[PDB]
């Protein structure tokens, strides 16, 4: 049987993106106001 | 230095997109297939092998098609549904992008593709060629 | 007398909601 | 490689939510329940136990729903209210999950489950089936 | 002397006569059923058989109803009409019945059964449970 072999020419990269974590935001200020 | 590759290893057209073109393999001993697509295709498209025969009114011009009884490997396990061969480029195949396939064992003097039914005018992009390996003579 | 032993089925889904200190600053 | 575990200690129905079942336990030498809710329960539910007999006509129709009286084993130190079996489920008894126990003194041959006076409308969302272990 | 056979292989509610529920297999490892009649059948009765898959919604709640696949069982000459696993009950088959069978390969988190179409009237008078052999 015809065991197709495929290969790619071109190849675009695999672009990604780079999220890091984002500024410290606590969680309950005390000396806070309404 | 692109050694002159056409002796020793040359390579002939087997379907242009509008009509199949008869190769004669007699004088190598091996070859094989190169699929290539110009336009996204439709689906997965099929199509079938046949092997002709040296029709003795002139023998050098083949006879009418006949197609080839492909044997199954030592582990295919879906394989023919009425013994005939066959060949189906998978859907979501891309254009600069080329596949290889080639029939195990060959029984005539030549080998001819064609669309098989259903997949004509999907199949009025792919390209097909054939290269071969030998000389014998 | 019957003694009921049991054993639950669920494993355990606890999710304690650990909690951390805030950000605490003075008491003025 | 699950072996067939119904032979060699099966099982039967008891108190299919609805009724009680004359349960055999004639053919084998030790038994026990095991209950099983669908749904949360009310309040502290509790069920009796009754033991039968071959009934005089026909010695394999169990006979009538006699009332077994329960013994105590060093420790007991609430009797219940008198010579009387009487299983009661906790009050935090919860779906996925099931508790099991048994009564240690058989009497005659069958075992039936009947939910008290003022549980019945309870005993509608729970399971209780039995489990035997002899060969005989 | 009987034990607490509650544990070590509890017992559950496979089909009562008139709806069927899965039963969680996870922290056991062996099981089977049980089958018992209550009264005469009037034709062979169908069981299908089918596994059930953890809910993306809660890990201990059953997802849908997927039927199980049957082994060929090597040592057979397997008559089966399109592979998906079931039971019967043969004909003759008395209340007085210590019929039990199994699946070869568990499948999933949940086993259930049902009554195949056919097997519609007289599966109001089939019994089923199922028996574990629990560990973990």
């Amino acid at each position: 049987m015809v065991k197709l072999n495929c290969r790619p020419l071109c190849q675009a990269p695999t672009a990604s993106r780079l999220v890091s974590p984002p500024c410290f935001i606590c969680r309950g200020v005390a000396p806070s106001a309404p | 230095m692109n050694f002159n590759v056409g002796v020793d290893f040359p390579s002939f057209i087997a379907w242009d997109g509008e009509e199949s073109f008869p190769v004669k393999v007699d004088g190598f001993n091996q070859f094989g297939f190169t699929f290539k697509t110009i336009a996204a295709l439709t689906a997965a498209t099929t199509f079938n092998i046949f092997y002709h025969e040296p029709s003795d009114a002139d023998p050098c011009v083949p006879g009418p098609a006949i197609r080839v009884p492909e044997v199954p490997f030592c582990d295919t396990v879906l394989l023919s549904e009425d013994g005939l061969a066959a060949v189906t480029l998978p859907e979501t195949v891309t254009p600069d992008s080329f596949c290889a396939g080639t029939v195990p064992c060959m029984n005539g003097q030549w080998i001819s593709i064609a669309p098989a039914t259903g997949s004509e005018t999907n199949a009025a992009n792919v390209q097909i060629t054939v290269t071969m390996k030998g000389a014998t003579r």
